[PDB]
């Protein structure tokens, strides 16, 4: 079908060799840093329960859950 | 003689009736198996003595003058202590031994399966009889596969028919369910492309048969118614509207060659989706199940979090921990 | 986590404790998959449900398996659950090493790590280590 | 009539929309590979 | 005439069938056909070196997912009693061989697809197928079941003029050787036718006698070197003539099922079987596996003081004996059913009803409860992641046993190569009319 | 007695009329049903993306939902929010906003944001289908055969969770989450019993047989004309003639299963009937299992059975499993609660 | 669609197709007032406080009891018852109401066939015409809103007054008042009827003017051509989309919300047991009495009887469905009085409290925890290797309170039996024969009403979708 002269373009193969993996990267570094952790609040291993104490928190709470979420995830 | 002379010669003409017758030839087997089998389950079916299904001494009993209703099982599977031997109906010079050790249900899947299988073998006589292409018949290799895997394969996998599904429909739905808790099926490939394949097939139905009307436208018627118308021529539906409403709405479309390759995918897409899962049964029978995932681990102590494939255990386990009594011691 | 409490455990029978290391846990969940698990997975055993190798069940045993000296003990030497009788031939041990192949590399070192997995597990896992709570 | 030297076709728009994010996680993805804890 | 090629429109069939072009060009197919018989050649050799390598002695072959060695094993080297790595050097030998004796195969099959007449026518060578010489066909086919034929007669001659052929009898392990036985009766023959398958008783799929495998080949590598010789003599007949069609996609059918058959025996032999599959090496085979655990438990419990002949399970069985138915016794639960089981270990405690209460009650040397405490926790089972086992558981061990990925692929490939059979044997059966458408 | 219009042909003056133009051209078709399906769709594929290897359940189940937490395609998955949080559309806004939308992710937004949206993406590419239909010139038995789909999703992940308290008991996007939906609907409401959804089954196991049936028909079937032997993939699409035939396939069929219908008009059409039909008997089966209205008791034998402890069908066997499974299941399950089943919990036997 | 058827034829008518038309109206009032009094050779006045319409159952009945009709001859109400018465006209007037007035529809419906136618228508134218439409849903708007509006001031609002039924949280009190408311308130939560009587009133208007205006003022080609208006498909997918939608929403306020579905005249509704509501109301209302003077026992008781009732699972609408018846009674059986709920105490006395029925089970067991979910009780399975036995007892199955106050059994199995039915709410005395009852439960108006619903609403969309597709595509249905 169309789409076989761009992905033979050449210049095209320029453009993007720059820019994937310059995106590739970014995400990498996105995760490595922690954002991809602190934006999306998931517990980092390191932050599953307390060690003194299970009770997988709910839420229970509620209110009044968030206020309730932030003292859970601060108690952690 | 009588089996002697032209009349061979004209018995082989008829059978060949274308356308015428329804048937002919192949049925010369597939018709009388069948008929065996169709017979034997009826009356098994209609009325029947409990079966010692499993390898001990409580009998089920899933036919309908003994307490049934359609929903309420069939014929239960052999006995476990029959397992895996060949237990006719000469064996034992009493019959009612027969009923109880469950043995009615050998009869049917032995024929069944070699007629279903004889069925595929006619299945493309009539093709080498009327200029037709083979294919067709290969399209039938797929539920015959099926249905090995469920009446011969899985029991020879595993040492009995008595396991391995029943005729009937609870029986199905126990098999069905004990099984997954034994091989959590559910996270087995072959079980999955057999999910993409049989939902898609339908998915894919509608369409062809959605477009094709909707065309166709044418117217016738117013308002008323328607248816118617228707035858055868001239056709009736006329390809190009079709493709220019389908390729308008999901985008530009290709294939080997419209209708000839449009038909070629709806002969294969849900044909290898179900052969799979033919074999991903074949398969756990001679026992290798689905994946399982049960820990990731906070490892910052150990403690383990769990995860949705967890609970698909939790389940699994509750249904492993019952079943049988049967068972015782250590476991299984 | 691998907190001082969690890695530190009885040394003997006379109140003695060690501190294992981060290396010697890790050394001790490959050393325990490799000759103990497939009869010991998850902490339970096998061929005999009720011997299982929870905590308190080793501490009732005799000698006191508790710790590491009496584990390291028993993979030399296993005895009953009274202590009364030798019982080499059945479970593998270094005595027995001749029929129990897997024995047959295991270092004092090793036989410390793969005791400090049995004792440090249930800290970790809590009663999933006994008799499979989530596990059973 | 798409392909033939425009840029601000919508074909594009979309085209990428889909890109990027992807390439942007399936890098991601790549890096969490390598978590230990 | 004139010079050779011509991929498409020309030839027809398409790519992804840019090799029913090789059915007219005997050359282009003779080094298809042989680079590919070196590709497994290769594998074969990349395979055992690659399963070497990881190969820790002492510790299970089973246990560590060899599909190869094993074979090796069973055939009448890397023996001490029971299995004990007395010359892992073998090996490494076998290893070389292949992955040498494929380049050689490589390079005389690459050498057909460039060059070489073609182829155518171538012367012677160358073848033719068929069309032109239905009789070379044979003589071809005939002057192979001496291959195939020489071949069997190899095993016979390694396992007894030479260093055995390791029987997991007497016682144990061981092996042985052885011786054979075979041769024885038959009565080889008796054996099928018736046985169934289924149950037990169962077959086959139950032959146990080292023997009766070694001076049962004889047979065969006879049996066939008799066709092959015959074959060539003259063309078929008149009515094996006239019932079979002829051609090289026909053949292939003929010869697509020929495969899917042993292929199904093949997964079956395993999976069951024992003799041909000693478990030292490979599994502890299911239905074994699902009996021990009477063994450690009739054992375990009787070693606890419960009288095994009068003990009374749930059902109102027999939970030890149971028874068974027838018755036987055995065991039981429910290993009801693989009270066919019959093998080493589990034989002495037998006698003429099976199983005597007597010998069971004192007269099981205690490697026998190791053993099968080993296979039921081995197984098998598982898941895948592997772890094992169941399913649930957791966590631890882773691992999966041996004993089933063996038996686990074959099915997989005996099955579809029964696709193919028919699909390949309806087509040549509509080019044979001229059908297609328308 | 106006039989007939108001003012003049047009719509809202200048644009419209133009903007139709615009927005209908000829490039990936776009339109107004896309003007609304886009947005949803993709803002909607995304969103589970983003969770699937970004956000975590933890507060809402208790599950690891995602890559970054440690899952994988099949145990990773999009979680419901918490039964603390019912039935509220969650929106970015109710539970506090600005503050955390960090907190919306982990309360469980996502979800909501994946239903309502894909919800109104469906409405969307019903119309894309409709606005697209009607400009070509053909008939919309396409958007029938897809009012099925839709309404299987409507029953499954809107209604449900009004009757049952809380979407949370809806599914949760999860490759591996559905399956712990399939298993818990067949202990819970012992969806097999249930002769709504066994009808839904024929027909989307029966839809996959025509599909198998009728394709290799087609092809085996097929002509000489357009030769060229092997691959016969050459079927002028320029128009005209049938390419396989009619007549043939009749007659083989007739003297091989017994009946072989004619009208490639209704061969077409019943490829249609099957599906749609199934899944909106399904649905509606569903639909009721919402307000727990379910099987679980055909009454007349679990009182013959009450009597007859020698009494056995797959019927009892299989109502022991549907316990085991909820007894086992629980806890771990739905937080919601505390539970906490001391050992005496249903087994028996091994 | 195609195929187929147718128816338508009705348608337109016109004509004819009215024909059609007036025969199903008959056709359901001949239902209508046909169900009433079918309801009416069954119903239960013995004891509105435990065999309710418801319970028982008713189903009809509630209607006619809410919207302010409650009693008949033998003289009995509610418502018342015592018686019542017264118535004067109720129940069995209403019914009949609806036999005569379903008969001339009928007779109706006969001489507008036989000429059409015147115327228707125218012128311118022538034628137718098809009628002319745009007059039609400018007029009919006209009427049906004056409509809407009486109902409003007149009707709910009073004066002429029989209102709708109103009644405090927990029913017990609640009947028909002015318803016031008414308307313023402000008040639009579903509950307050205030609502009820201002939205009608507030609507009706709104009806009118938009109706006059609708009957006044023209439909522009372009929505004249939009809506392949003029030929009524389109009129039909139109409305159906709208009852599409009336049914569904209907749907869900009775299964939830109310004022328009009243606890006494249908079901309790599962949430209000979700919510273990109704207990925290006896613990306030015992708590108070219990410690204040118251014482113890017482308280408781105281206481008622009546809350008592509206715990108790064989209630909740669930369931389942188928069961069926018736209840709500083949299932529980007949509402006999209750016994008070008992306080399970251990060789202690650590008062112990049963873990309830969830509502989603059914194969529950008895946990009973201490006051603080301690497991301090819980009868076993697997007896072997089992602690906690309720040796030490919940002996004190002790009731207070109603037909049992004062009355402790120590027996293990009366002990234990009466926990098996403290598992889900409180435990009441059963009449089981006198209409054989199975001993399970089965939902009540509330869950079958929410079941039809909500089906016949789905079932509708595939109306809508596929109705509306003749409208904006007539031409190619040929094709
Ligand atoms: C690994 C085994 C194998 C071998 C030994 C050969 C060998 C050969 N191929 Mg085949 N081929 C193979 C796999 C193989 N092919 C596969 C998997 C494909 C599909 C991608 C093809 C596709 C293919 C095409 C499309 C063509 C060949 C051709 C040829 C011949 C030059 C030579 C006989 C050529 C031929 O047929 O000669 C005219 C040719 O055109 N092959
Ligand atoms: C063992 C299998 C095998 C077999 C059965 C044949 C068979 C044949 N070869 Mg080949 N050949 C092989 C391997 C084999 N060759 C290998 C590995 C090579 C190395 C490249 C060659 C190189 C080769 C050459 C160079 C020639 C043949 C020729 C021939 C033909 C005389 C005969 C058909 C001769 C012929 O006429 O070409 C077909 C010829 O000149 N062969
Ligand atoms: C296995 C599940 C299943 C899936 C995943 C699926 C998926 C799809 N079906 C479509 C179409 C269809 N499916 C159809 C019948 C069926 N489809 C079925 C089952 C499925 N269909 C079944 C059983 C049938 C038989 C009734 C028809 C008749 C059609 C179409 O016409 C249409 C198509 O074009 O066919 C290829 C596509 C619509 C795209 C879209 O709306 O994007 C926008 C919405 C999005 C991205 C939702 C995001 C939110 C989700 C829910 C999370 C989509 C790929
Ligand atoms: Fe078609
Ligand atoms: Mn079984
Ligand atoms: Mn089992
Ligand atoms: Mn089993
Ligand atoms: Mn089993």
């Amino acid at each position: 079908r169309p789409f076989s002269d761009i992905i033979t373009s050449v210049r095209y193969w320029v453009i993007h060799s720059i820019t994937i993996p310059a995106l590739f990267i970014a995400g990498w570094l996105f995760v490595s840093t922690g954002l991809a952790y602190d934006v999306f609040g998931t517990p980092r291993p390191d932050s599953y329960y307390a060690q003194e104490q299970r009770s997988i928190p709910l839420v229970t709470d509620r209110f009044a859950k968030q206020q309730v979420e932030t003292f859970l995830e601060q108690l952690k | 003689r009588e089996s002697a002379n032209l009349w061979e010669r004209f018995c082989n003409w008829v059978t060949s009736t274308d356308n015428r017758l329804y048937v002919g030839w192949f049925g010369v087997i597939m018709i009388p198996t069948l008929l065996a089998a169709t017979i034997c389950f009826v009356i098994a079916f209609i009325a029947a003595p409990p079966v010692d299904i499993d390898g001990i001494r409580e009998p089920v009993s899933g036919s309908l003058l003994y307490g049934n209703n359609i929903i309420t099982g069939a014929v239960v599977p052999s006995s476990n202590a029959i397992g895996l031997h060949f237990y006719p109906i000469w064996e034992a010079a009493s019959l009612d031994e027969w009923l109880y050790n469950g043995g009615p249900y050998q009869l049917i899947i032995f024929h069944f399966l070699l007629g279903a299988s004889c069925y595929m073998g006619r299945q493309w006589e009539l093709s080498y009889r009327l200029g037709m292409r083979p294919w067709i018949c290969v399209a039938y290799s797929a539920p015959l596969a099926s249905a090995f895997a469920v009446f011969l394969i899985y029991p020879i996998g595993q040492g009995s028919f008595s396991d391995g599904m029943p005729l009937g429909i609870s029986g199905t739905f126990n098999f069905m369910i004990v099984f997954q808790a034994e091989h959590n099926i559910l996270m087995h490939p072959f079980h999955q492309l057999g999910v993409a394949g049989v939902f898609g097939g339908a998915l894919f139905c509608a369409m062809h048969g959605s477009l094709v009307t909707s065309s166709l436208i044418r117217e016738t018627t117013e308002t008323e118614s328607y248816g118617y118308k228707f035858g055868q021529e001239e056709e009736t539906y006329n390809i190009v509207a079709a493709h220019g409403y389908f390729g308008r709405l999901i985008f530009q479309y290709a294939s080997f060659n419209n209708s000839r390759s449009l038909h070629f995918f709806l002969a294969a897409w849900p044909v290898v989706g179900v052969w799979f899962t033919a074999l991903g049964i074949s398969t756990m029978a001679f026992n290798l199940n689905g994946f399982n995932f049960n820990h990731s681990v906070i490892d910052a102590k150990g403690n383990v979090i769990n995860t949705w494939a967890d609970i698909i255990n939790r389940a699994n386990l509750g249904m492993e921990v019952m079943h049988e009594r049967n068972a015782h011691n250590f476991p299984l | 986590e691998l907190t001082p409490e969690v890695l530190t455990v009885p040394l003997n029978s006379e109140g003695k404790t060690i501190t294992l290391t981060e290396k010697q846990y890790l050394e001790g969940k490959r050393l325990f998959q490799y000759a103990c698990a497939s009869c010991h997975v998850g902490g339970i055993t096998k061929t005999n449900p009720s011997l299982d190798l929870r905590t308190e069940t080793l501490a009732l045993a005799t000698p006191p398996r508790d710790n590491i000296e009496g584990l390291v003990d028993y993979m030399k030497n296993p005895t009953t659950y009274d202590g009364e009788q030798e019982i080499a031939e059945v479970h593998p041990s270094l005595r027995s090493a001749d029929i129990f192949p897997k024995m047959r590399n295991l270092t004092e070192k090793d036989l410390v790590a793969i005791a400090g997995h049995i004792l440090v597990e249930p800290k970790i896992l809590g009663d999933k280590w006994g008799g499979g709570k989530v596990y059973y | 009539e798409p392909v033939s030297y425009p840029i601000f076709t919508v074909r594009w728009v979309a085209v990428h929309t889909l890109a990027v994010p992807t390439i942007f996680f399936l890098g991601a993805i790549a890096a969490m590979q390598f978590i230990q804890r | 005439i004139f010079a050779t090629n011509r991929d498409q429109e020309s030839s027809g069939f398409a790519w992804w069938a840019g090799n029913a072009r090789l059915i007219n060009l005997s050359g282009k197919l003779l080094g298809a056909h042989v680079a590919h018989a070196g590709l497994i050649v290769f594998w074969a050799g990349a395979m055992t070196l690659f399963e070497l390598a990881h190969f820790i002695p002492e510790k299970p072959m089973y246990e560590q997912g060899l599909i190869l060695i094993p074979h090796i094993a069973t055939l009448g080297w890397g023996v001490g009693p029971g299995g004990e790595v007395v010359d892992t050097f073998p090996f490494f030998v076998v290893g070389v061989v292949h992955l040498i004796s494929s380049a050689v195969l490589g390079f005389g099959g690459v050498y057909h697809a460039i060059r070489g007449p073609e182829t155518l026518e171538e012367y012677s060578s160358f073848f033719g197928y068929d069309w032109k010489d239905k009789n070379k066909m044979t003589t071809i086919l005939g002057f192979h079941l001496i291959v195939l034929g020489i071949g069997a007669l190899l095993l016979v001659a390694k396992a007894m003029f030479f260093g055995g052929l390791y029987d997991t009898w007497a016682p144990g392990g061981g092996d042985v050787r052885v011786i054979t036985n075979p041769t024885l009766d038959p009565r080889v023959i008796f054996g099928y036718l018736l046985k169934s398958p289924f149950g037990g008783e169962g077959w086959i799929v139950s032959v146990n006698n080292l023997e009766d495998v070694v001076g049962g080949h004889i047979w065969i590598g006879l049996i066939c070197i008799a066709g092959g010789i015959w074959h060539i003599l003259t063309t078929p007949f008149g009515w094996a003539r006239r019932a079979f069609i002829w051609s090289g996609e026909a053949y292939l059918s003929y010869s697509l099922g020929a495969l899917s058959m042993m292929g199904f025996i093949a997964t079956c032999f395993v999976w069951f079987n024992n003799t041909v599959y000693p478990s030292e090496f490979y599994g502890p085979t299911g239905p074994e596996a699902s009996q021990a655990q009477a063994m450690t438990f009739l054992i375990r419990d009787q070693k606890l003081g419960a009288n095994v002949g009068s003990a009374q399970g749930p059902t109102g069985l027999g939970k030890y004996l149971m028874r068974s138915p027838t018755g036987e016794i055995i065991f039981g639960g429910e290993t009801m059913r693989f009270w066919d089981f019959r093998g080493p270990w589990l034989e002495p405690l037998r006698g003429p009803n099976g199983l005597d209460l007597n010998k069971i009650k004192n007269d099981i040397q205690p490697w026998q409860e190791r053993r099968a405490a080993e296979y039921m926790t081995h197984a098998p089972l598982g898941s895948l992641n592997s772890v094992g086992g169941v399913a649930t558981e957791i966590n631890s061990v882773n691992f999966v046993s041996p004993r089933s990925w063996l038996a686990t692929s074959h099915f997989v490939l005996a099955f579809f190569f029964l696709v193919g059979h028919l699909w390949h044997a309806g087509r040549a059966r509509a080019a044979a009319a001229g059908f297609e458408k328308g | 007695m106006t039989i007939a219009i108001g003012r003049a042909p047009a719509e809202r003056g200048w644009f419209d009329i133009l903007d139709d133009w615009l927005k209908r051209d000829r490039f990936v078709f776009v339109g107004w049903s896309g003007i609304l399906l886009f947005p949803c769709a993709y803002l909607a594929l995304g969103g589970w993306l983003t969770g699937t290897t970004f956000v975590t359940s933890w507060y809402t189940h208790g599950l690891a939902s995602s890559y970054l937490e440690g899952c994988n395609f099949l145990t990773v998955a999009v979680s419901t929010p918490a039964n603390s949080m019912g039935h509220s559309l969650l929106l970015l806004w109710g539970p506090e906003a600005q503050g955390d939308f960090t907190r919306w992710c982990q309360l469980g937004g996502l979800w909501t944001f994946i239903a309502l949206h894909g919800a109104f993406g469906l409405i969307g590419f019903m119309l894309r289908q409709f606005e697209i239909a009607r400009l070509v010139g053909v008939r919309p038995y396409n958007a029938i055969a897809f009012s099925a789909p839709i309404a299987v999703f409507v029953s499954v992940f809107l209604i449900y969770p009004l009757g049952q308290s809380s979407w949370f008991f809806a599914p949760s996007f999860g490759v591996a989450a559905i399956f712990r939906f399939l298993l818990f609907f067949q202990g819970f409401h012992n969806w097999t019993l249930n002769p709504f959804h066994m009808m839904g089954v024929a027909g989307v196991l029966g839809g996959a047989l025509l599909c198998a049936i009728h394709g290799a028909t087609v092809e085996n079937t097929l002509f000489q004309d357009g030769e060229g032997a092997s691959t016969f993939r050459a079927f002028n699409p320029t128009q005209a003639e049938e390419t396989y035939s009619m007549v043939t396939a009749n007659r083989f069929w007739s003297q091989i299963f017994g009946i072989a219908f004619s009208n490639k008009r209704w061969l077409h059409f019943f490829m249609l009937f099957v599906p749609v039909t199934g899944l909106w008997m399904s649905a509606i089966g569903v639909v009721g299992l919402a307000l727990n209205l379910r099987s679980y008791d055909f009454i007349s034998q679990e009182i013959r059975a009450a009597e007859d402890p020698e009494f056995e069908t797959f019927y009892t066997k299989n109502l022991l499993l549907n316990e085991g499974i909820r007894a086992w299941m629980a806890p771990q399950d739905q937080p919601h609660e505390n539970f906490v089943f001391p050992e005496e919990v249903l087994p028996r036997g091994n | 669609g195609l195929p187929w058827r147718v128816h338508t034829v009705l348608i337109n008518d016109p004509g004819r197709l009215i024909a059609a038309h007036l025969m199903h109206t008959a056709l359901v009032a001949g239902w209508a007032g046909s169900m009433a009094l079918y309801e009416l050779a069954t119903f239960d006045p013995s004891d509105p406080v435990l065999n309710p319409m418801w319970r028982q159952g008713m189903f009809v009945l509630p209607f006619m009891a809410r919207l302010g009709v409650t009693g008949s001859w033998s003289g009995w109400s509610i418502t018342g018852e015592t018686g019542i018465d017264p118535g004067f006209w109720s129940f069995e007037g209403v019914a009949l109401a609806h036999i005569v007035l379903s008969g001339l529809l009928f007779l109706a419906a006969c001489w507008h066939w036989v000429y059409w136618d015147l115327e228707l228508f125218r012128d311118p134218r022538t034628g137718e015409p098809a009628l002319d439409l745009p007059k039609m849903f400018g007029i009919h708007l006209f009427l049906a809103g004056l409509l809407c509006f009486g109902f409003g001031a007149f009707h709910l609002t009073g004066l002429f007054g029989p209102g709708m039924w109103v009644s405090d949280p927990y029913g017990l009190t609640g009947s028909v008042q002015p318803v016031a408311p008414e308307w313023g308130p402000d008040g639009f939560n579903p509950y307050n009827p205030g609502g009820v009587v201002a939205h009608h009133i507030a609507a009706g208007i709104v009806g009118i003017i938009a109706g006059l205006f609708h009957i006044l003022v023209r439909p522009p080609q372009r929505l004249y051509k939009a809506l392949r208006m003029g030929n009524i498909e389109t009129v039909l997918s139109s409305s159906i989309a709208a009852v599409f939608f009336a049914a569904f929403v209907v749907a869900g306020t009775m299964w939830y919300g109310s004022a328009t579905t009243p606890i006494e005249l249908f079901g309790p509704t599962r949430y209000q047991w979700d919510s273990s509501y109704f207990q925290q109301e006896i613990n306030r209302r015992v708590q108070a009495s219990l410690a204040s003077g118251a014482t113890l026992e017482e308280a408781w008781s105281a206481i008622p009887e009546k809350l008592a009732f509206y715990d108790y699972i064989g209630n909740n609408p669930a369931k389942g469905g188928l069961f069926r018846t018736g209840p709500m009674n083949k299932g529980d059986g007949i509402a006999q009085a209750w016994k008070g709920h008992a306080v399970f105490r251990n060789k202690e006395g650590e008062e112990l409290f049963v873990r309830r029925m969830p509502a989603f089970f059914e194969s529950f067991p008895v946990i009973l925890t201490d006051k603080n979910g301690v497991v301090k009780a819980d009868i076993p399975f697997r007896r072997a290797e089992s602690k906690y036995s309720f040796e030490q007892q919940g002996v004190t199955v002790s009731f207070y309170g109603g037909e049992l106050n004062g009355q402790t059994f120590t027996d293990p199995p009366t002990v234990k039996s009466y926990a098996r039915k403290a598992i889900f709410g409180e435990i009441f005395e059963f009449d089981t024969e006198t209409l054989n009852s199975d001993g399970i439960f089965r939902t009540s108006p509330r869950g079958w009403f929410t079941f039809a619903h909500a089906v016949f609403a789905l079932l509708f969309f595939f109306g809508h979708i596929w109705h509306g597709a003749r409208t904006l595509f007539r031409d190619v249905f040929s094709g």
